[PDB]
RNA sequence: AGGACCGAACCGACUAAUGUUGAAAAAUUAGCGGAUGACUUGUGGCUGGGGGUGAAAGGCCAAUCAAACCGGGAGAUAGCU
RNA sequence: ACACAGGUGGUCAGGUAGAGAAUACCAAGGCGCUUGAGAGAACUCGGGUGAAGGAACUAGGCAAAAUGGUGCCGUAACUUC
RNA sequence: AAUUCCUUGUCGGGUAAGUUCCGACCUGCACGAAUGGCGUAAUGAUGGCCAGGCUGUCUCCACCCGAGACUCAGUGAAAU
RNA sequence: CGAUGUCGGCUCAUCACAUCCUGGGGCUGAAGUAGGUCCCAAGGGUAUGGCUGUUCGCCAUUUAAAGUGGUACGCGAGCUGGGUUUAGAACGUCGUGAGACAGUUCGGUCCCUAUCUGCCGUGGGCGCUGGAGAACUGAGGGGGGCUGCUCCUAGUACGAGAGGACCGGAGUGGACGCAUCACUGGUGUUCGGGUUGUCAUGCCAAUGGCACUGCCCGGUAGCUAAAUGCGGAAGAGAUAAGUGCUGAAAGCAUCUAAGCACGAAACUUGCCCCGAGAUGAGUUCUCCCUGACCCUUUAAGGGUCCUGAAGGAACGUUGAAGACGACGACGUUGAUAGGCCGGGUGUGUAAGCGCAGCGAUGCGUUGAGCUAACCGGUACUAAUGAACCGUGAGGCUUAACCU
């Protein structure tokens, strides 16, 4: 509704940059550990994007200690600070759920230039 | 539950519920009215106002779009050469549902479904 | 103290500055105004009758015109009624506005549930199915045995049978009111209160505190 | 799952008793031909709300 | 989101490699067991000299499950697999000295300092 | 070469579900076994009831079998209902 | 007993893919199965998909799911070789 | 033990836990040598047990597609 | 005995209290903690597995606790068919034998479309005394009632130490329940794409049909749980066991006989829902009707003509309402539904053309094209002028007022 819709763009952020998805993110999310707020980064490749406009979200995949690490940030969340596109990749897809299966050189997606 | 779905099942399963509004479609561009029973005729307005909006835009695009829809060369060729620039002004509601009353082997409510500039 | 009559408009959450989301259930509060006060002296206890909305001049009934021009107010889509404590009062065709929540922290929301129809007891009343082989016949989502062998030629009153589920008055209680903003006439609680969109809600301040 | 006693007559015509059917309530009658038709339903003649809506 | 016969992966070197959840502790009739939480186990299999042998059963406390954990912004963060550290029955301290892969922010506490103390990442 | 192997026709009937006043007085659906042999099938023949026939289950002998069917003794007999 | 999802021997054997008379889609040819129309509850029937777990179900992995082809590599105990 | 009453014998293995299973023991209620004894490769829509894979079997069900059920019109049973 | 289906499991249960947990007490050979024992108390709660057909039992690990019973050893016109208990077969054993064995072993058809009671829902009729539209009061009925752990009080009281509280306060859980779809997800055969075989559209290109939606990949709305909100209370009243105060009978003593006080998750309330068919049919507010005459058996009488209100119903467009009724929205003075326009979302760069390449193909046009149920708009289509039902001042008897 309008209403909804007033309450909800007031809210949103107005710097989220474009990021497709095969591009290789770095999301620094804010960690309150004690009582000092620090910034702790989050790099791996976006499998997903749900675009719902304040509810909106991205899936940002990573191999960390050989371990992955899926973890759905809200984008219009303050929780998260900063989202930076290291290296956009050029997919076919809009989802790259098969990358669940795929490790190493398997896993790899080729550069989008231009 | 059925909150807030569309379109009617008609006891048909998909395939057949597909083939039939392609063979009516045609059927109501061919003879401009046509009488059938009053969910099929209310059902085929999602079907037929589509094509006909889709047929104001005489691009090759549409006229093979048009084709995947109907499947019949003669349909696509009356609407985009004459229901196309016939109703080239109209905003929608191309058609219009006259009910006929009960057709005599089952009581079913029938209801003629025509075009709106037809007489 | 009373309650207020508003409408559920939808669902959105409110970000904090915390990074806590707190799920909200956005409630458009009209200004609700009176139609009847009561009293003890001539109906026997003490409550008032407000109004909200608008509606269409040609549906208000001669008898239901009448009552909103006794009063002296636009016709509203319809007349709650709320029970008045003592020490309070208000006049006839006073307005009521959100601001009457602006100091209160939780309140209940009573609205008319969704309605899920003839439900079976599986979604009723949470029955466990049985098994969905290993020989079961015809017997998968059934409520099984529904009482005992002639000592109560009978089943008990209250058994928990297959039936309407929902479309019913219910309230949930206890909801953190997030923002009172009197300018667009909202009112923010947290969490889910029953009812569809764009139905009637009551919102009245906690009872249990 | 059948019957122990043979339910009367009486029984019957109370299970029945909303078996009734419904007459039509009033024929809407059309403004051009004069005839009497079903409410938001063509006429035999195939009139409907004045014009001649399918001909004949 | 562990239950009763689920086999998890052991995340120190403790000398397991494969453990199966047997009860989930803290409550009757008690479904699941997320981060954080205590399940009593048994192993099923181990290296040739470990601290712990093939057939104990011991304790455990679950620090990675492939159903996630929520965040308070509305944020999930999911593994691939499913991970436990090994404690001990009375002392319900870790027995194994070193912790593989990364664990949340759920799990630290006075109970398990420890153990986010030799995580290599702590998400 | 094969009472060989895998697998359709064909022959059989292991399991489940349906069905159980059925579509069907034993079937359907999804699987299943054999499938050049002690195989299967058409047509015609022969064996008759204390008899036949039986790779044997007291199985089969016209939807009937610890003695078929039909007619007769016959209105058997019934201290039983 | 039925205009009955059963049973009934012989002959004819197109295309594309395929080892094939399997199977998919078609030709020639023949059909839409002699009640329909709506609605889109519980429940039943036949299916589809499923988070996390993976036999904890159960008398029993019943049923489902899974495996599935060709070529090549490679293949244990035991053995009447 | 297709045989064992006592018996869930005892011991060992397998399991977190095993009245079943497997290996022993012999105290064979009431095995035993062509109404065959003991082995045995291959075979079995055979019996019991274990493991891997697999999964709505289950924790605990959710949704969907169709055929009924439901409403209308036509026909129109049955047991009791 | 012209049939009352049986062990165990499953799925629903329900009651008792001889109480397992939680609550209140007394005594203790009760320091504390933890117990023993008995009294009160049935409000709520009251495991999952291994083995076995098992109930049971043992064992593993839980939990505040894993209560004992009644209910045709509850429950097969609800399910299962492992056990028992048909016909086959075998072992041991008994018998010359046919055969037999609460000895064992393998295999072995579980039917019923609900007339009545009952129960869960949902309507029609009529009534409630003129008719109608609403809002109510609450007689009564139902729901709900569980509890862990941590922290503070406080290492305080207690204790030789070891240990370690009552009372009171705060937090966070388990189980259960209600609601919801904002999040995380599931589904999403009505959206988009990939792709296999084949057939067709004259062919190319591009599509469509069929093959489980052909097989997949994603996915809108909706519905959903595993997702996230909320709930159990506090309080009050009268109490149980119990504890008393004053106080005689009985100069004392004594909780009781007179009088008074305290006392539990039980009881009545408080919370939620239904609820005036509560025939004892209630209350409040508003609206509507202010015509003539005939009749004989003269009465709560019958009829004629005129009149047809408020309202309702029907019909239509329909709905996050729904089996059907019902309920809600709307019917031109109109956004009810469809269409349309715009947006969003989803899918992932359409077709055509051009370029590069021998070609498969790649690139540009291009985040293109398509886009369901969504959001905001828009009378384009369909929601008709009517007709129909409902009437025309509403009994008697007193009483109090009014003139
Ligand atoms: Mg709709
Ligand atoms: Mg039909
Ligand atoms: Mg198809
Ligand atoms: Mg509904
Ligand atoms: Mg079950
Ligand atoms: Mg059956
Ligand atoms: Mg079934
Ligand atoms: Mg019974
Ligand atoms: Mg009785
Ligand atoms: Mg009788
Ligand atoms: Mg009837
Ligand atoms: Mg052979
Ligand atoms: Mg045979
Ligand atoms: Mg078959
Ligand atoms: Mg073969
Ligand atoms: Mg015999
Ligand atoms: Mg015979
Ligand atoms: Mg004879
Ligand atoms: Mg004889
Ligand atoms: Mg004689
Ligand atoms: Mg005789
Ligand atoms: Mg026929
Ligand atoms: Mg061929
Ligand atoms: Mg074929
Ligand atoms: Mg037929
Ligand atoms: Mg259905
Ligand atoms: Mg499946
Ligand atoms: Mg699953
Ligand atoms: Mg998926
Ligand atoms: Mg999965
Ligand atoms: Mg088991
Ligand atoms: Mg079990
Ligand atoms: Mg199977
Ligand atoms: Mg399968
Ligand atoms: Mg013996
Ligand atoms: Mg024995
Ligand atoms: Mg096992
Ligand atoms: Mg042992
Ligand atoms: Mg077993
Ligand atoms: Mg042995
Ligand atoms: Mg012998
Ligand atoms: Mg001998
Ligand atoms: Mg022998
Ligand atoms: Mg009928
Ligand atoms: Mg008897
Ligand atoms: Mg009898
Ligand atoms: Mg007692
Ligand atoms: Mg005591
Ligand atoms: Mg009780
Ligand atoms: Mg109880
Ligand atoms: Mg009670
Ligand atoms: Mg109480
Ligand atoms: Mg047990
Ligand atoms: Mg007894
Ligand atoms: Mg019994
Ligand atoms: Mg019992
Ligand atoms: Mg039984
Ligand atoms: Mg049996
Ligand atoms: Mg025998
Ligand atoms: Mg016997
Ligand atoms: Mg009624
Ligand atoms: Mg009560
Ligand atoms: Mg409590
Ligand atoms: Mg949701
Ligand atoms: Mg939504
Ligand atoms: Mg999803
Ligand atoms: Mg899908
Ligand atoms: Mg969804
Ligand atoms: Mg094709
Ligand atoms: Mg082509
Ligand atoms: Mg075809
Ligand atoms: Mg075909
Ligand atoms: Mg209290
Ligand atoms: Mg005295
Ligand atoms: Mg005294
Ligand atoms: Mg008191
Ligand atoms: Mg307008
Ligand atoms: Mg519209
Ligand atoms: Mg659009
Ligand atoms: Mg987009
Ligand atoms: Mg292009
Ligand atoms: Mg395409
Ligand atoms: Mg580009
Ligand atoms: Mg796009
Ligand atoms: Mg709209």
């Amino acid at each position: 509704s309008n209403i909804i819709k007033q309450l909800e763009q007031e809210q949103m952020k107005q710097d989220v940059p474009s990021f497709r998805p095969g591009d290789t993110v770095e999301v620094k999310v804010w960690v309150v550990e004690g009582s000092k707020k620090r910034l702790q980064a989050f790099e791996g490749v976006v499998i997903a994007i749900r675009n719902r406009g304040l509810h909106s979200a991205f899936t940002v995949r990573k191999i960390s200690n050989g371990e992955g690490v899926e973890r759905v940030f809200q984008t219009h969340s303050p929780v998260v600070d900063s989202i930076s596109v290291k290296r956009r990749g050029a997919v076919r897809k809009a989802k790259l759920y098969y990358l669940r299966e795929r490790t190493g050189k398997a896993a790899r997606i080729k550069e989008r230039l231009n | 539950m059925r909150h807030r779905k569309s379109g009617r099942q008609l006891n048909r399963n998909s395939s057949h519920r597909q083939a039939m509004f392609r063979n009516m479609a045609g059927s109501l561009v061919r003879h401009e009215i046509i009488k059938t029973t009053l969910p099929k005729a209310k059902e085929l307005r999602r079907v037929v106002e589509p094509l006909i909006t889709l047929a104001k835009t005489d691009s090759v695009a549409n006229r093979r779009l048009a084709f995947a829809r109907t499947r019949d060369n003669e349909i696509v060729a009356k609407l985009f050469n004459e229901l196309g620039p016939r109703f080239a002004s109209r905003a929608g509601g191309y058609t219009r549902i006259l009910k006929c009353g009960f057709r005599a082997g089952d009581n079913a409510p029938m209801a003629y479904i025509e075009l709106v500039d037809r007489s | 103290m009373i309650g207020l009559v508003g409408k559920k408009v939808g669902m959105t959450r409110i970000f904090t500055e915390d990074g806590v989301s707190i799920p909200v259930t956005v409630i458009e509060v009209e200004a609700n105004r009176v139609t009847q006060v009561k009293d003890l002296a001539n109906d026997g206890y003490r409550a008032i009758q407000v109004t909200t909305g608008a509606k269409k001049a040609n549906r208000v009934t001669k008898p239901e015109a009448g009552h909103f021009a006794k009063a002296g107010v636009e016709a509203g889509r319809g007349l709650w009624e709320f029970r008045l404590a003592e020490g309070e009062e208000f006049t006839v065709g006073q307005s009521i506005s959100v601001e009457l929540f602006a100091d209160v922290k939780k309140v209940d929301v009573t609205g008319t549930s969704k309605g899920k129809g003839f439900a079976g007891t599986v979604k009723r009343w949470n029955f466990r199915t049985q098994d969905a082989t290993h020989g079961n016949s015809l017997s998968h989502r059934v409520p099984g045995s529904i009482g005992q062998n002639q000592t109560p030629g009978k089943v008990f009153k209250g058994k928990k049978m297959a039936g309407q589920m929902g479309n019913e008055r219910v309230t949930v209680q206890s909801l953190d009111v997030v923002r009172v903003d009197a300018e667009r006439n909202l009112l923010l609680v947290k969490g889910a209160v029953p009812g569809a969109t764009g139905s009637d809600l009551i919102v009245k301040p906690a009872v249990k505190a | 799952a059948v019957q122990q006693n043979k339910p009367t007559r009486s029984k019957r015509g109370m299970r029945r008793s909303h078996d009734a059917l419904t007459a039509v309530t009033s024929l809407s009658v059309d403004k051009t031909s004069g005839e009497k038709h079903l409410r938001h339903h063509i006429t035999a003649d195939g009139y409907y709300r004045g014009r001649k809506v399918i001909a004949k | 989101m562990i239950q009763e016969q689920t086999m998890l992966n052991v995340a120190d070197n403790s000398g397991a490699r494969r453990v199966m959840c047997i009860k989930v502790l803290g409550g009757s009739h008690r479904r699941y067991a997320g981060v954080g939480d205590i399940i009593k186990i048994t192993i099923k299999e181990a290296i040739p000299r470990g601290k712990v042998k093939k057939g104990d059963v011991l304790k455990a406390v679950v620090v990675r499950t492939k159903k996630g954990v929520r965040r308070p912004d509305g944020s999930v963060i999911r593994f691939d697999g499913n991970a436990c550290v090994l404690l001990n029955n009375n002392s319900e301290q870790p027995i194994g000295t070193r912790i593989f892969g990364p664990v949340t922010r759920e799990l630290r506490s006075e109970k398990f300092m420890k153990i986010i103390s030799l995580a290599p990442e702590v998400l």
